[PDB]
């Protein structure tokens, strides 16, 4: 439970691939 | 009503600032940010602070449904 | 000293004029002594009471007359001695530019913390003990910073509830720790503690470890750098937000030491 | 070349005498307290003028300098940049504050954010939206179950 919690980030970061793509995640979780 | 936001316009570099803030967290931003690179501390600094926090909130349930089952015998 | 019927320097204005000791009066049994014998107040006579609580003299002005005779304490009077002889010459050359001034004159003529009163009160005191008496912490400081910030975020984490407000809560004590540290021998230092301070810094280097302010000082020397932060914050550049920030922690910090002053800041 | 009172302490006493700026410390009345008659030989810059000849007067490079120091500590970083000011600040006598002696490019700033940073805050609204709902609903259950019992 808590792995997951803590990991979900860079795993997503992963599955993503371009950096630019999610540099715009980021930008999503932020304007969230 | 509603809400609108837009994104501030691209300024030339002659006329646009970039800064850094000092706050990390809860710095409102106006939606407007650029992001920087992230330079092993900090990897486990985010373990425990999930792990303190979770902690508390089960101390909050904890917390308030003993006072739902004691307010019904009265 | 004091003589009755002796010379006396007096102050009268700004200046010193000679004078004879005829009474010499004891606050402590409401009674003078005079000269041609104990004796109180007469019906007529009385004492200004500025003063006669002090030691009084009755005197009489040389070279002017008995209506200027009046009763002067420690502070107008002084002893005849060649001090009080020298700056009566030093005052009397002052009374003489006065009058070459007038001379010129008339010849160019022709031609956002907000803390509660006990925080305040403390302060004070702290203040009066380390001012107006030679007495200072204790060397150890007893319980140090470390202490307080420590079980602060003990207490105050398992009382915040997001995982970001608790990151802020290690950032500022983490903060506040290395700023106390660091600006000790800045700005959080009275008289006699410099020397200690000193003493302190050659203690460290004997056993090899290096020196630190945060467990040696107590936490009293921490409420006084709560105490300049709004000063010492505002001097250069900072933001809205970040000060907001700062001025919050401040003053939750500020209400849980509210929450058990008793325990650090009693004598 | 001299002051005649200490411009930390504020008393007179045994001075020393800067090169630059005129104003004189006591052996105490510094950072470290220099030990008479013992005082390092040269040229006795003081803490401005160490800070003044550190960044050769030049805006850019005190700039960089002290970009590069928070970059440093990240972990004391809201702190980090009133731990700057130190350095250019020569050691005073604690003055009490006045409150305790009593009883436009500007606009379209960009915001230079960090990942982790953005990943705290959105953990942050995140658990405080659920646990306000969360809370909501059971102060509203709280209130139905009054309601019903007092009916
Ligand atoms: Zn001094
Ligand atoms: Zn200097």
């Amino acid at each position: 439970s808590l792995n997951e919690e803590v990991t979900f980030f860079e795993k997503a970061k992963r599955y993503i691939g371009n950096k630019h793509l999610y540099t715009e995640f980021l930008k999503i979780l932020n304007l969230y | 009503n509603y809400k609108v936001w837009k994104k501030q316009r691209l300024i030339n570099k002659k006329n646009q600032l970039y800064y850094e803030p000092l706050q990390k967290i809860g710095y409102q931003n106006n939606g407007n940010i650029q992001i920087i690179p992230t330079t092993n501390s900090i990897k486990y600094d985010f373990f425990d602070k999930i792990y303190k926090s979770k902690m508390v909130q089960k101390r909050k349930l904890f917390q308030f449904q003993e006072s739902l089952i004691d307010k019904l015998v009265s | 000293e004091f003589a009755l019927g002796g010379r006396c320097l007096a102050f009268h204005g700004p200046l010193m004029y000679e004078a004879k000791i005829l009474k010499i009066w004891d606050p402590s049994s409401k009674m003078y002594t005079s000269i041609p014998k104990p004796q109180k107040l007469g019906e007529d006579e009385s004492i200004p009471e500025e003063i006669i609580n002090g030691k009084c003299f009755f005197i009489h002005y040389q070279g002017w007359k008995s209506s200027w005779d009046e009763w002067v304490g420690y502070d107008r009077i002084r002893a005849y001695n060649e001090e009080n002889i020298a700056m009566k010459k030093r005052l009397a050359n002052e009374a003489k530019e006065a009058k070459k001034s007038l001379l010129e004159q008339q010849k160019k003529k022709k031609l956002s913390l907000q803390i509660p009163i006990k925080l305040k009160s403390v302060l004070v005191d702290d203040w009066e003990y380390v001012t107006k008496d030679k007495k200072i912490c204790r060397l150890p400081a007893d319980v140090t910073v470390e202490m307080v910030l420590n079980k602060y975020e003990h207490e105050v984490s398992q009382e915040l509830e997001s995982p970001g407000s608790q990151s802020q809560l290690s950032e500022y004590c983490a903060g506040l720790k290395l700023y106390f540290d660091k600006c000790l021998g800045n700005m959080l230092l009275y008289r006699l503690e410099r020397l200690q301070y000193d003493e302190l810094l050659k203690k460290s280097s004997k056993d090899q470890k290096p020196l630190v302010p945060i467990r040696i000082y107590g936490a009293i020397h921490l409420l006084r750098l709560i105490s300049v932060l709004p000063e010492l914050i505002s001097s250069t550049t900072m933001d809205l937000q970040s000060c907001q920030l700062l001025i919050k922690q401040t003053e939750d910090f500020l209400v849980w030491l509210l929450m058990h002053v008793d325990e650090y800041f009693n004598d | 070349e001299n002051e005649d009172f200490c411009s930390a302490c504020n008393q007179s006493g045994s001075f020393l005498c800067c090169d630059t700026c005129p104003k004189s410390f006591h052996f105490l009345c510094l950072d470290p307290p220099i030990d008479p008659n013992n005082l390092p030989k040269g040229d006795w810059h003081c803490n401005e003028c160490k800070f003044k000849i550190f960044i050769n007067n030049s805006m850019a490079t005190l700039k960089k300098i002290e970009s590069n120091f928070i970059k440093q500590n990240n972990n004391v970083k809201i702190f980090a940049k009133l731990l700057f000011n130190i350095d250019s600040h020569n050691p005073k006598q604690f003055q009490l504050p006045n409150y305790i002696k009593e009883t436009f490019n500007q606009d379209f700033k960009i915001t230079q954010i960090d990942e982790n940073s953005i990943k705290y805050d959105f953990f942050d609204k995140i658990y405080k939206s659920k646990m306000v709902q969360k809370r909501k609903l059971f102060q509203f259950q709280e209130s139905l179950i009054d309601k019903l019992v007092s009916n």
